[PDB]
This record gives structure tokens, C-alpha cells and sequence, in this order.
């Protein structure tokens, strides 16, 4: 009954709080709309560009250590956003106002949503197009870094080198090479010497033909990028003995004729990745007269200089008015086709920046999901940004202390502190009892959680054996003894267990008192002291195990006590003051499953698998829910029902229909 | 490895001190730095992934 | 480096040789005896 | 006794340091001439 | 980190002086450890936004004399009212070459 | 070295250098010092 616990305000329904994304597949998930840091904006996308390292994320090709936003499962796709403001930060942002159009660089934005600082936007002018404006920022701006800032090119008096030319970047480039050229000869410096050339390499016979035919005046001559001729060839043809800067875009090899194929006063700017193979060296000897090698990555821009951008789209538009410059060849690509578009940057048969338009977002992509994940038995994957745990409101008692019980603690605080919004639903106190005395990570947690909140919680953990319900009562009024600000115990959850191996052979009475004094004579203890204190518990919480469902191997006292707690559980579900216990698998962290892997084998053999801690507090989130409170004990386990029926005989009738495959 | 802090004689106990810094994927950035029971230094790694 | 204030930093807790590696078999890092050498490790907010 | 050494430097380059000594006796090599090569096919359509 | 050095020191400091950068970066070197061949640094320096630039003077003597000039009228001009100096100048005679 | 190969900004950057005593060194601190002044003269006094 996968629809059995009815969902927690945890989810996210909402679907104004909704906006979708990219996953690693490119195909739409959705997200909650994020909490906005300070001086920063959120744009609704109306146009995105593509460029080598969303072919490269496609197919995970990087290590983490390059991820900025994400990681290699939820890669960052897109790198421009070219759309409306809709919502500025509470705080720090007076350059914008929602609603205006601006373009700039955002991380992951190839989502109908991108957040991104002040910082990396500037007000798009609103006589170009989206399309266009997407296709503008990456490369001319890496340009105009590269070229005219670090090399402190001038435009008059010195030759330029731009390797693969057709990429966007070289194209860019030599957009940038001509406006100047234009720019400066306007303006009584129309001097540009012959010194000062521009050679470009591309690597096929067709994009020779695209840059004659468009730049003919302006290149002077053209190689092909696959050889190493050129690098003679330059300074055979030069009369300056070489070239005064290079645009590498090219790998490894081509460096070191890059080098030789520099005048005394040349500079490189790289725009690679073979630097980062550690111990792998240039030499010194390319070293001698003045060079200037300088790397490239774009996070200068994304933190200091914005002041090109805006230069670049003023002057580029200004220029294209009257028209002695271009903007690269745009190529559109519709919502649908983001997959065809990334596979499509591969190819390299095209020419220009390809840009994806959000135009037809809403209705060929948005609403049918809309439609979609309204589906009922869908149980909505959407995760808000906080917990909330609605049933704990003044008090909680956990029984045992070590194991799956911080975890637990741990996400029931964190829920907690966020949960300051309401004026009752602050935990207040937590109780520990447990039979051993104190371990070394739940004191962690309590220390942990005191250094990060002050005294906004207490712990109070009295060790005591839990199979008299005298001294359980005694501890608990000594609790009440310590400070006179205990909040009245609203819950208790039962994590105490012991574990023993008994083949039946050996079985003694000691063996099954050991076993269930901790398990099932503490939780009738238990259910006493709520009887005497008048405890209206939302939440009385038991753990129990798949061994009083299915039958364990040689723990028959573990297995018959978890049963004793399904039992009691709705003996308090019938008379009143509900309960609810639970019959969990394995843990996969935090166990003796979790430390040694023959009995994670060993139990694979009979089928289970160990379910994953997110699904586990999932299961405890919706359970502490007053809706479900209602509803009897059950088991919950990651089964491989093939092979539990084949290692259990009387479970074949039981849960039969939970097959997919019946064998013939 | 400050090798001008290695005493003469072999010490009982030697300490230790990991501070963690952060998580990026799959991978964990640290730093430790091992000292002498009486605070001499003698390694000192910045960085461990 | 001053010993006296790292460990009033890094005090949260304290733990034995047994607690300290049955952890480190949580990571999948089986050790033998003859790699067992840390004694007392206490922990605190991220340094240790 | 000339030994020539060849160091993997980046993709296709080469590092090349060469040494002597006397053979049966000597321990003491004394770098003599070094260079560095690079594995890169030319374009021959610029020959004769 | 610091945002440039203008290395002046010899072979070993280089290595420090890269990771004594911030990710943006630069260094000027004032040295000719430089010329030693086969002698090299390691692109592992170079992840981040750095730019390692040699010196010699020559380009000055080929291309920008409007330093020289811009530095000197500015000079006397700042030393006039009085927030710049020159360094100082030691004299010798004729003799004491 | 400065102000035109690194494109250095006497306002938003920090810069090192070496043997300050030389005469390279005592120069680049005098250039430093105009130019910070200069800076303030001119309503950009700011200097973070």
C-alpha cells in the first residue's frame, strides 16, 4: 500500500513554489523555490546558450573538484540567463527591480528559474533579443578578458594569433578585432600598421571558406589546426619574427610551437585543461625574452567585471546599428530539442553559439507535467527546504542511546530550530534512558547540538534499567527534580534493543529475558507510566523488526518481542491513545548490517535489502503526522519478494500477490 | 616535516590534530598536523583529499 | 602550537581505541592489530 | 658507461639527459649534454 | 593570498611565491634562473587564474617612452606640493667609478 | 611590470614585493603611494 501514509507538510504541493530544472539527463524534475541570499537575483530564463562544458557535463567528463553548483549527479547545465527579474533580494541589490530584463551569467541555467548575485547581470538593452543576448555574454566577454585586460593588447600596434577561429570564442574574438580596429580609426587614429596582423587557424576546408568569404580583408592568413607547419609559417611570413599574443584553444602538444612561434615580446592566454595533470611541465627554456603565459577561467568576470559585459552589448548593439560589427551566428533551439541541441554542440558542423528559447516553456513543457504529477498515487518527490515535526511539539522520551537513535535525534533537531515560526511547536526537552551508561555519540550529538543553539534545548539522560516501572517512574520525577522547566512529556519513541544469537539448542530463560526486558517489559513499563501520568502521546513509537513477520534465523526471542510490540501497539490503538509500532528490515548505516558485510550478504541471500536513511526518515516524518496516527502497525522493508518466498514457506500464501514474475 | 624538532629519544605518545574543511562530490578536503606531547611541530599537511 | 587551547577546541567528546576503529569499519577500513595505534581521539566540531 | 635517460614530460614531449662514468669502478655520473624532444608528425605538403 | 608579486629573489621562492597567490593571481619575475634549460616549473602551479610574466628591458627601449615621461613630470610635479619622492640618490665622483 | 603588464589596480588589489630595498623595489612602493593619492584626489578615494 504504497499510498498507506497519507503525505507530511514536508512536501511541496504548491505549484506556484515549483519551478523545473534539468536533471542529468536533461529531462525536467522539479525543485522548491530557493531561499534567497543577500544581493541576489532570481530570473525567469526567456533564453540560454550552450557551450562545451554542458556537452562535457552531459557525459560527466569532469572530476568534482570544477563543479561549482552541484556536483557530476546534478550538474550545473547552462551558463548565460537572458530573461525577467522576478524577485530581488530582501536585502543588498538596488541595481535592479523586479521585472526588468537583464542578461549575465548564473550557474545551472537551464532551468525556467536561475538565482545568481548582482554581480553577474547587467540591464540587457531592450532593443536586441533574447536569443541574441544568451548568445553575447560567455564568449565575447572571455574575449575581451582575455585580450585586451591581462595582455593589455593594442589594437594598433601589435598581431594576434587566434587558435580554432570558428569556435565561438575565436569568432568573438575577431568581432572584437574589427569594432576596435573600426573604433579606433574613426577617432584621427586610423593609423593601423601593417605590423599589427591577425592570423587565425580553424581545423577543416569549410570554415576556411566561411572566414574568407566573411573576414577576407581582415585575416591575413589561414592554417589548418591539425599541423604544426604553421608555427615556421608564421615567422616565414612575419616581418616581425613572429606573433605579439595567442589565443590558445588548442591541447597539449601545440603549446610548445605556441612558444617558438612568439616575438620577443609575446604573450598566450590558455584556454585548457591539460595544465591540471600535475607534474607534467613546459620549460623555462621558452622562457627567456619577455613572455606572459596566463590562464584562463571565467570567475574574474564572475567576480569583478561586469563593466565588460555592459561595454560589450552597448558598443556591440550601437555598432550593429549603423553596422560595421556582427553578433556571432545565432542558432535557436526550442525548448524540446535542449537533448538535440547538447548532443548537437558536438558535432562542430556548426557555426556560431547555440542558444535554447523558453518561449514555448509553459505550454509544451510545463503544463503537461503539471497534469502529470497531479497524479494521486504519484507520491510527489518534491522536497522542501525544511523540516517540520508537527507532532512533537513540548517533550520527547528515546529509549536506547547509540546507533540509528542519532540520526534520528539529529534530523528531529534540525527540524526543531526551524520550526521557531509557531509559538507552541519548540522541542523543549528530550529524555534518554538507557540500561548502559553513557556512549560516545550521543554525547556528541548533545555537545554538537549545544555549541550550535545555546541553551534553546536541554537533554536530560538518566541511565537506569528499563524493566521496573518503579525506577522508570523514579527517574523520570528526578528528571522533574533536576530543573523546574521540564515541559510536560508529550511522546517516546522505543529504540532500545538488544541483540543476541540463540540457536534453538541453547534457548534458556535467561536468554529470553535478556531479550525482552529491554524490548517488550520496557515497553509495557512504558505504557503503564503514560497510563499513571495521563500522557496523551501523538507519538508512541515502536521498533520492531521483519522477525515477527517473516520469522528470524536463531533469534527467536528478538523476533517473538518485536511481535509482543506489534500486539501491544494496537491494544493502544483500540482502547484509545493510539500508538505505532513498526517493523523495520535492516539499517543500512548505522549496524551491525552497516559495519560487516557478511550479514549484509547473508541477508541478501534471504532477499531483504537494506533500506537507505531517506526513506527511513521519510517513513518517521509521515508517521508523526496527526492524520496517520490512526492508522494500525506495519512493515516496512525493501523485500526481494522472489527470494523471501523462496527461503519462506508459510509467507507464500500470505504474500503471494506481492510478485512480479510468478515462475513456471 | 620539521626535521630539526625529531628528538633524540623515541617519545610514548605522539599527538594529532585533523581539522575538517569540506566536501565537494564524492570527496572530502582535510588538514592534519602532527605534533609532540609538548607542542613542538613536526608535520604539517595543508590539504588532503 | 599551543596544546592546552586545541584541546579545549576540539573537547566535545573522548573516545577509546574500539569506538574510534569499530567507526573507521563503518567506512569499509578494516584494520589489524598491527595498524591499530590511535589510543584516545577526542572529537569536536570538525577538528579532532 | 653512457646512459641516456628519457623523462615523460607532457603529451608527445620528451626530456633526454645523458651521463658517463668509468664501468667496473665508478658511482659518480656527471650529466654531459641534455635536451629536450618533442613526438609531433610534421606536415610534409611544405618539402623539397 | 596576495594579488601579485614582483619576484625579484631566486629559483627556490618562486615555488612559494605560487602558492602564495590568491586565484587571481599574477607574478613578475626580476631574475635569470629563468634561462637555466631543462630547468622547469610545474602546470600545477597554474589552476587557477595566474600569469607568470618575465622582464627585461627591452620593450621600453623599443616601444613606450610615454612611461618615462608620464613618471617624470608627474614625479617633480608630486614632489612639488609634496606626497611622492625619489629614491635615494647617491652621488659619486668622476674619480670614484 | 606593474601597471601595464599585470593591469594592476592601486585600489581593489594587493601586491608583494620582493626585497623591497632594491632599487625596483623603493621605486614600485613610491609609484604605489602616488597613485594612491592620486586616486583620493579625485573622489575615488575609496581605497578597501
Amino acid at each position: 500500500e504504497p499510498k498507506l501514509l497519507s503525505p507530511s507538510n514536508n512536501y511541496e504541493k504548491d505549484t506556484n513554489n515549483l519551478y523545473l530544472n534539468t536533471n542529468s539527463n536533461l529531462d525536467f524534475s522539479f525543485q522548491c523555490k530557493e531561499k534567497l541570499p543577500h544581493g541576489s537575483v532570481e530570473i525567469k530564463v526567456m533564453s540560454t546558450g550552450i557551450n562545451y562544458k554542458d556537452n562535457l557535463f552531459y557525459r560527466g567528463l569532469l572530476p568534482q573538484e570544477i563543479f561549482t553548483k552541484g556536483d557530476i549527479y546534478s550538474p550545473p547545465f547552462g551558463l548565460e540567463c537572458a530573461g525577467y527579474i522576478t524577485r530581488v533580494a530582501p536585502s543588498g541589490v538596488t541595481r535592479f527591480k523586479v521585472g526588468d530584463q537583464v542578461v549575465g551569467f548564473a550557474s545551472h541555467s537551464l532551468s525556467s528559474l536561475a538565482i545568481t548575485h548582482q554581480d553577474k547581470i547587467v540591464l540587457k538593452p531592450e532593443n536586441i533579443s533574447f536569443n541574441e543576448a544568451a548568445a553575447v555574454c560567455v564568449v565575447y566577454a572571455t574575449s575581451y578578458y582575455s585580450i585586451f585586460h591581462i595582455g593589455a593588447f593594442m589594437a594598433d600596434k601589435e598581431s594576434i594569433l587566434v587558435h580554432s577561429a570558428t569556435g565561438g570564442v575565436g569568432l568573438a574574438t575577431l568581432n572584437l578585432l574589427k569594432w576596435k580596429r573600426n573604433q579606433l580609426k574613426k577617432h584621427g587614429n586610423s593609423e593601423i600598421s601593417n605590423d599589427a596582423s591577425i592570423y587565425a587557424t580553424v581545423g577543416s576546408k569549410e570554415k576556411v571558406d566561411y572566414l574568407q568569404e566573411k573576414y577576407g580583408d581582415l585575416i591575413t592568413a589561414i592554417y589548418n589546426s591539425r599541423d604544426t607547419e604553421y608555427c615556421d609559417e608564421i615567422k616565414q611570413q612575419s616581418a616581425q619574427g613572429g606573433v605579439d599574443l595567442i589565443l590558445n584553444t588548442l591541447s597539449g602538444d601545440y603549446l610548445s610551437a605556441n612558444f617558438r612561434s612568439l616575438s620577443q615580446v609575446g604573450r598566450i592566454m590558455d584556454l585548457s585543461v591539460t595544465q591540471l595533470v600535475e607534474n607534467d611541465s613546459l620549460d623555462f627554456s621558452n622562457f627567456k625574452y619577455h613572455v606572459t603565459y596566463s590562464t584562463i577561467d571565467l570567475e574574474r568576470a564572475t567576480t569583478y567585471n561586469s563593466k565588460i559585459v555592459r561595454d560589450i552589448l552597448t558598443e556591440v548593439f550601437d555598432a550593429i546599428s549603423d553596422g560595421s560589427l556582427e553578433n556571432i551566428p545565432v542558432k535557436v533551439f526550442p525548448a524540446t530539442q535542449v537533448k538535440t541541441a547538447i548532443e548537437y554542440i558536438n558535432e562542430r558542423v556548426h557555426i556560431g553559439k547555440i542558444v535554447v528559447d523558453f518561449e514555448n516553456f509553459e505550454q509544451d513543457i510545463l503544463k503537461p507535467a503539471l497534469q502529470e504529477k497531479e497524479n494521486p498515487i504519484q507520491l510527489n518527490k518534491v522536497k522542501k527546504l525544511e523540516h517540520t515535526c508537527d507532532t512533537l511539539n513540548n517533550t520527547i522520551l528515546i529509549t536506547g542511546q547509540t546507533g540509528i537513535a542519532v540520526h534520528i535525534l539529529k534530523w528531529i533537531i534540525s527540524g526543531s530550530v526551524l520550526n521557531s515560526n509557531k509559538s507552541q511547536q519548540q522541542v523543549t526537552d528530550f529524555i534518554i534512558l538507557s540500561r548502559s551508561s553513557l556512549k560516545w555519540e550521543l554525547e556528541n550529538l548533545i555537545n554538537q547540538t549545544k555549541h550550535k543553539y545555546g541553551d534553546r534545548f536541554r537533554f536530560h539522560y538518566k541511565s537506569v534499567n528499563i524493566a521496573d516501572l518503579n525506577s522508570t517512574r523514579t527517574a523520570i520525577d528526578q528528571v522533574y527534580s533536576s530543573c523546574k522547566n521540564v515541559s510536560p512529556i508529550k511522546s517516546v519513541l522505543h529504540f532500545a534493543t538488544v541483540y543476541e544469537y540463540i540457536l534453538p539448542e541453547d534457548i534458556t530463560q535467561t536468554v529470553i529475558d535478556n531479550t525482552h526486558n529491554p524490548k517488550a517489559v520496557g515497553a509495557i513499563n512504558l505504557h503503564n507510566l503514560s497510563i499513571e501520568k495521563d500522557w496523551k502521546l501523538e507519538n508512541f513509537i515502536l521498533f520492531s523488526s521483519i522477525g515477527a513477520i517473516i520469522g528470524g534465523s536463531k533469534q527467536c526471542a528478538y523476533s517473538s518481542a518485536n511481535l509482543v510490540l506489534d500486539s501491544l501497539s494496537n491494544y493502544r490503538k483500540s482502547i484509545g491513545l493510539a500508538s505505532t509500532s513498526i517493523n523495520w528490515g535492516g539499517l543500512d548505516a548505522g549496524g551491525v548490517a552497516a559495519t560487516d558485510k557478511s550479514v549484509a550478504s547473508f541477508l541478501e541471500g534471504q532477499g531483504i535489502l537494506l533500506v537507505s536513511l531517506s526513506k527511513i526518515l521519510g517513513c518517521l516524518d509521515s508517521v508523526f503526522q496527526p492524520s496517520n496516527s490512526h492508522l494500525s502497525n506495519f512493515m516496512l522493508s525493501s523485500f526481494n519478494i522472489d527470494n523471501l518466498l523462496s527461503s519462506a514457506p508459510q509467507m507464500k500464501r500470505k504474500m503471494g500477490h506481492h510478485l512480479t514474475n510468478y515462475k513456471t | 616535516f620539521y626535521s630539526s624538532n625529531v628528538p633524540s629519544t623515541r617519545p610514548q605518545f605522539i599527538y594529532a590534530f585533523a581539522k575538517f574543511d569540506k566536501i565537494v562530490g564524492n570527496s572530502t578536503h582535510g588538514s592534519l598536523d602532527i605534533m609532540l606531547e609538548d607542542g613542538t611541530l613536526l608535520i604539517s599537511i595543508k590539504n588532503v583529499k | 602550537l599551543d596544546i592546552e587551547k586545541l584541546k579545549s577546541q576540539c573537547s566535545f567528546t573522548t573516545l577509546t581505541k574500539s569506538e574510534v576503529y569499530n567507526k573507521l569499519l563503518l567506512l569499509s577500513l578494516p584494520y589489524g592489530p598491527t595498524f591499530q595505534r590511535v589510543e584516545s581521539c577526542s572529537i569536536g566540531d570538525g577538528c579532532s | 658507461h653512457l646512459q641516456t635517460s628519457i623523462t615523460p614530460t607532457t603529451k608527445g614531449e620528451f626530456k633526454v639527459e645523458f651521463f658517463i662514468k668509468d664501468n667496473r669502478n665508478s658511482t659518480k655520473w656527471t650529466k654531459t649534454s641534455n635536451g629536450r624532444i618533442g613526438l609531433f608528425k610534421h606536415n610534409p605538403k611544405n618539402n623539397k
